């Protein structure tokens, strides 16, 4: 199961 | 900084003639990810060449598989031919049965 | 025994050949069981492993949806990227990440890893503990900045203790017949004389499964390090893995050399010689 979480550098 | 590809010919169980199988050719090691990988019957591209999709390793170093199912006999001579951008011509690996 | 998920995730920009190009794949320890492919007709994330067929259409929308989420993630990235290394807008560049979590034979979290790499090199990477970052430079160290402002560290801590974990348990006891199965290698060892005065021996190891195993030659007993041509673990095609290692042997000392095989399969490492 992937992680839903965003994240941007 | 480039990773040049080390490459691997082999077959899927231990070649016996005129028995089906599959014949792989395994590039690994290398960066960036863009490569051309063709297997050769007779120092012809076979057609039906199917690829994993792209994954890799802890060195962030990538790695394919390239196969197709074959029937290996005595005359029959089968090779990997593998371009990358650190390669200044493409390299011919030949299948030799006892590697 | 003890396993892994991970998730790896690869774009690769192609400027004046439209938008990166966005592939990832999802593995319990070396099976390969979803891929996405932004190429693909209809991306979405594909089931690859029988075990995981039995997930239902909500799952399938769901892991579509994050996938579809981080190749827009990774296009907006490989545009700071180049803005952080002063590069122009018409090489092409990779990003590179995965994450996962190791659990131990019961089930319990061994560590957890979340790292990123840019062109090949590392980037920046949650260290062991879940709660700092390790950057490799003054262009990581920003994003370190914008992800300590922004606890990422924590909410990535809470799903690779939580979801993580507790996914990677339910894969494995419903692959239970494959996952939770080791094929120890079958072995031999072959012959091959070079000259009237030397000779190959290769030791093979075939059909196992996970890929983890070692392979030795010995001398006398004495381990020959130095002169082993090792190589690297390849995929069979058929979920099993090969390897073989070979020695340079002076004509009529075969008897010298032992080759002995580690792997989980096997009960006690094993010990073989080059037979006629």
């Amino acid at each position: 199961l992937r992680n839903q979480s965003v994240f941007n550098f | 900084i480039q990773r040049t590809p080390k490459i691997q010919v082999y077959s899927r169980h231990p070649a016996e003639n005129g028995k089906s199988n599959f014949l792989n050719c395994y590039v690994s090691g290398f960066h960036p990810s863009d490569i051309e990988v063709d297997l050769l019957k007779n120092g012809e591209r076979i057609e039906k060449v199917e690829h994993s999709d792209l994954s890799f390793s802890k060195d962030w170093s990538f790695y394919l598989l390239y196969y197709t199912e074959f029937t290996p006999t005595e005359k029959d001579e089968y090779a990997c031919r593998v371009n990358h951008v650190t390669l200044s011509q493409p390299k011919i690996v030949k299948w030799d049965r006892d590697m | 025994g003890s396993h892994s998920m991970r998730y790896f995730h690869t774009s690769v920009s192609r400027p004046g050949r439209g938008e990166p190009r966005f592939i990832t794949v999802g593995y319990v320890d070396d099976t390969l069981f979803v891929r996405f492919d932004s190429d693909a007709a209809s991306p979405r994330e594909e089931p690859r492993a029988p075990w995981i067929e039995q997930e239902g259409p909500e799952h399938w929308d769901r892991e579509t949806q994050i996938c579809k989420a981080k190749a827009q993630t990774d296009r907006e990235d490989l545009r700071t990227l180049l803005r952080y290394y002063n590069q122009s807008e018409a090489g092409s560049h990779t990003l590179q990440n995965m994450y996962g979590c190791d659990v131990g034979p019961d089930g319990r979290l061994l560590r957890g890893y979340h790292q990123d790499a840019y062109d090949g090199k590392d980037y920046i990477a949650l260290n062991e503990d879940l709660s700092s970052w390790t950057a490799a430079d003054t262009a990581a160290q920003i994003t370190q900045r914008k992800w300590e402002a922004a606890r990422v560290a924590e909410q990535l801590r809470a799903y690779l203790e939580g979801e993580c974990v507790e996914w990677l348990r339910r894969y494995l006891e419903n692959g239970k017949e494959t996952l939770q199965r080791a094929d120890p290698p079958k072995t031999h060892v072959t012959h091959h004389p070079i000259s009237d005065h030397e000779a190959t021996l290769r030791c093979w190891a075939l059909g196992f499964y996970p890929a983890e195993i070692t392979l030795t030659w010995q001398r006398d007993g004495e381990d020959q390090t130095q002169d082993t041509e090792l190589v690297e673990t390849r995929p069979a095609g058929d979920r099993t893995f090969q390897k073989w290692a070979a020695v340079v042997v002076p004509s009529g000392e075969e008897q010298r050399y032992t080759c002995h095989v580690q792997h989980e399969g096997l009960p006690k490492p094993l010990t073989l010689r080059w037979e006629p």
